[PDB]
């Protein structure tokens, strides 16, 4: 309650505390990429970068709310995780 | 077996006049001696571990009944043709029943294949099955990259070999993309890695790092295991990133050599149409790119020549259709570049080998449909342009056509 | 971690800026967002600020505050020095949602609800063409959604509406190969435009919005 969204939470008062193929949809078939070429243009860790697992692997469709009046689940308040794989965050 | 055969083969006998009880007591005692023959071939089948019942196995199941794996003739006296068999009659349902005997004599063998060898391999290395081809195949926690640092290592050293510093390196680099069968999970990094490079590498007009890049493009395509539609958005422009589109090196001379680069450019791309083709989206996307490249004015020579090639390289009928009502035109930009006035640009060069290109390909076309009568002076009604030449290009075909 | 007390007071006269007590302030501060160069560690509480206040629209149907959001996000996609890659997976349901929502508005009939579907429209096209990435899929996911809320029947005018915009907004292709196979739906759009016999209800003008 008392953290980012403080304010959400105090107005809201609350207090405790086969054209769905999947071809179809991939990029080639949907994007003018002939636009793109360029005609007469004028270790120890890893050397590869690391990505955000929630975006690259969860799935945040599910914090989509199709319909309000019908939220097939119910939602709950999210806590800050401060991630710090993040670099240009102190801790 | 049906009763109306029996009485058939009765009759074409010289025994006519059969009961249909005399009749049915000849396929109850033949259809009970295919049975026991049938259930006894599988004995063998079961002890050849090959699930399949071959020919033979009738062979040796009726040996083992003591009757001659005779068959289509029954030697009374036994003894030239025993229990060996002869491997059956080849014979077919919708066969022709009459051959010359000629022909089978003037057909070539087929190849005795290699044999039996033993080779040693591993399915299990203390618990775990290796990807070998003889296989089958509050703070956040810090998360790992998606590959090993041997795959990156491996993606490292074959990404700075396969950017043709030495050639047997390269070489090695490219069979080891063309059949490494886990390649995938390292395939985004590779098409971004040639996508990008494309980009910047038209930026300086610089040809090696180029024809690398399309051997690269050529090397993941022919490996069977990975799946290539997912990322063949990114790579359609990469690869066709310096095809027709102009040199800002010595155009020139390596005229030769990017030439080559845009002939495997041409077939990587009819690769691509032949595979990952669904309705109306990639080969008809190219095509009409490559046509609309084609209908410009005051076009680019060194893409006069580059959207030529693409548009040639696609197959028997598209030079059929799409290389007809055009053939003036081609005319007269040869005559543009014949005029003159100076040579500020390569346009002389791009002229002569676009005309080259397209005089071969329209050969070609009339050898393939049409006879070749009146190879002298009819060609003249087509502008004159290739002609008795182009006439002894399809003599050529002719006498390879002749040679096949 | 714990906001100091200068960003604190940064991100709470920000925040109170874009609620509606007037114009002006709320055209500084966003153009305050649009253009700082240090906003990170104050982005994680913009975004949740942004997605738990498009989910209080469904409490109080307000359009105009669904405005203000979306405008808060349009002026935090034009920063050049932050990246939202990380924080992408929040913004993008919020938009969905001021998109494929049924009812944006408090009194349906007079309050353009439309407006905010053709401004979250083309917030998306515009947040799938800068961060799609063929390990993201997020546009084909996007491009799902739409096309399942499309096709299928019994979804409300307004929600077919905001799927014809999405899809619209993403391109030419996209229209050639989604809304072109659906083009016989106008018939099924027209038998209720042209011919009754109930009139005076909404299904006439969200229909002939969507026509």
């Amino acid at each position: 309650r008392y953290g980012p969204a403080r304010l959400w939470y105090d107005m809201l008062g609350v207090p405790e505390d086969d054209l769905l193929a999947d071809e179809n949809f991939l990029m080639v078939t949907q994007l003018h990429w002939e636009d793109d070429i360029i005609w007469d243009g004028e270790p120890w860790y890893s050397i590869f970068p690391i990505d955000n697992e929630d975006l690259v692997y969860g799935r945040w469709e599910d914090n989509i709310i199709w319909d309000a009046q019908a939220m097939p689940r119910l939602l709950e308040p999210p806590v800050l995780t401060l991630d710090p794989n993040d670099e240009n965050l102190i801790l | 077996l049906p009763s109306e055969s029996m009485k058939v083969v009765a009759e074409s006998m010289g025994i006519a006049q059969i009961q249909e009880e005399t009749c049915q007591l000849l396929t109850d005692e033949v259809s009970y001696r295919i049975k026991e023959i049938a259930q006894d071939a599988l004995k063998f089948m079961h002890m050849g571990k090959r699930q399949k019942l071959t020919t033979s196995d009738i062979d040796y199941a009726l040996k083992l009944k003591n009757v001659e794996p005779l068959y289509g003739f029954h030697a009374q006296e036994f003894i030239p043709f025993r229990f060996a068999s002869g491997g059956g009659r080849e014979l077919y349902f919708y066969e022709e029943k009459e051959v010359d005997l000629s022909d089978i004599i003037n057909t070539p063998l087929p190849r005795v294949p290699l044999d039996v060898c033993l080779k040693a391999h591993w399915l299990s290395i203390e618990g775990c099955q290796p990807a070998i081809p003889e296989n089958p195949p509050r703070l956040k926690p810090r998360s790992i990259h998606e590959l090993s640092v041997e795959q990156q290592l491996y993606y490292k050293e074959i990404t700075e070999a396969c950017v043709g510093s030495c050639e047997a390196k390269r070489a090695e680099a490219l069979q080891s993309i063309a059949t490494d069968p886990g390649l995938y999970q390292m395939l985004p990094r590779f098409s971004t890695f040639i996508s990008e490079g494309v980009r910047v590498n038209v930026v300086q007009n610089n040809l090696a790092l180029l024809i690398y890049l399309m051997r690269m493009v050529k090397a993941l395509m022919d490996n069977p295991t990975l799946y290539l539609e997912k990322y063949v958005h990114e790579l359609i422009p990469a690869v066709m990133t310096c095809i027709v589109s102009r040199q800002l090196c010595l155009r020139p001379d390596v005229d030769n050599h990017w030439a080559l680069r845009d002939f495997a450019a041409r077939l990587v791309a009819q690769i691509c149409k032949h595979f990952s083709t669904t309705t109306n989206n990639i080969q008809s996307r190219i095509t009409k790119t490559f046509t609309k490249s084609w209908v410009d004015e005051k076009t680019p020579w060194t893409t006069r020549y580059g959207s030529i090639a693409g548009l040639a390289e696609l197959g028997h009928d598209v030079i059929k259709t799409l290389i007809l009502p055009r053939l003036q035109q081609e005319g007269e930009r040869i005559r543009s570049v014949l005029d003159g006035p100076v040579l500020s640009n390569i346009d002389r060069i791009g002229a002569d080998h676009v005309q080259s290109l397209l005089l071969k390909h329209c050969a070609p076309v009339l050898a393939k449909l049409r006879p070749p009568p009146d190879n002298q002076d009819a060609y003249r009604a087509e502008f004159g342009s290739l002609g008795p030449l182009l006439c002894s290009q399809v003599v050529k075909a002719r006498a390879q056509a002749a040679l096949q």
